[PDB]
């Protein structure tokens, strides 16, 4: 009774944008003097299974998001500044 | 010394009065000293 | 106007159990003559940060969850089977 | 052959009837052959 059935599972684990927790240093790699707060974030990216190997999930649509982070000069204070952030709105399995 | 920044870290939870906000600024100016 | 706040960007980013698309073989690394569909799946683990490189998020409660899986043996067909997964429950903030 | 391949994988997202499972399952088996 209390399982997922294949048709829930194999729907919801389908390539689709999925709210992905993405490092700031990781997508903003220049800003070496600076630690930030959340270090984090909440993006809406592409994630999940083609269900084949001659299969990949890409973005097909990106817009913009801003959101006010932390950031932070170790020793010499901090200020909440926007950054800006890529969100992928839609989702295409194509072939590798 | 170290006593005092425990100290200082314990009142930044224990207070009431700051918001996310306040408390997570606080927490950064323990780290510059601390 | 149209940015996250501070406090709304840091409260959805820090650590807590996120809706995590897990790969199936690499649960089931044992199960090498078999392809699944869905061929990942979708689990709540943990993810986010703790706001500090002297922490790690980990899980502090774990329970199962169960799904059902084709379980293709290539050339040879095909069933649908029950397939049992870790979900975290629960993530804390904790040092490294 | 491939020609019927193609036309093989072309009528299982053509069918209406065949539902997220009937669908799934018949493209597995033109992989068994193709």
């Amino acid at each position: 009774h209390e399982v997922v059935k294949f048709m829930d599972v194999y729907q919801r684990s389908y390539c689709h944008p999925i709210e992905t927790l993405v490092d700031i240093f990781q997508e903003y790699p220049d800003e070496i003097e600076y630690i930030f707060k959340p270090s984090c974030v909440p993006l809406m990216r592409c994630g999940g299974c083609c269900n084949d190997e001659g299969l990949e999930c890409v973005p097909t649509e990106e817009s913009n998001i801003t959101m006010q982070i932390m950031r932070i000069k170790p020793h010499q204070g901090q200020h909440i500044g926007e950054m800006s952030f890529l969100q992928h709105n839609k989702c295409e399995c194509r072939p590798k | 010394f170290n006593k005092e920044c425990l100290l200082r870290y314990k009142e930044a939870a224990l207070d009431p009065n700051l918001n996310l906000y306040q408390r997570i600024a606080k927490i950064v100016s323990i780290d510059d000293d601390c």
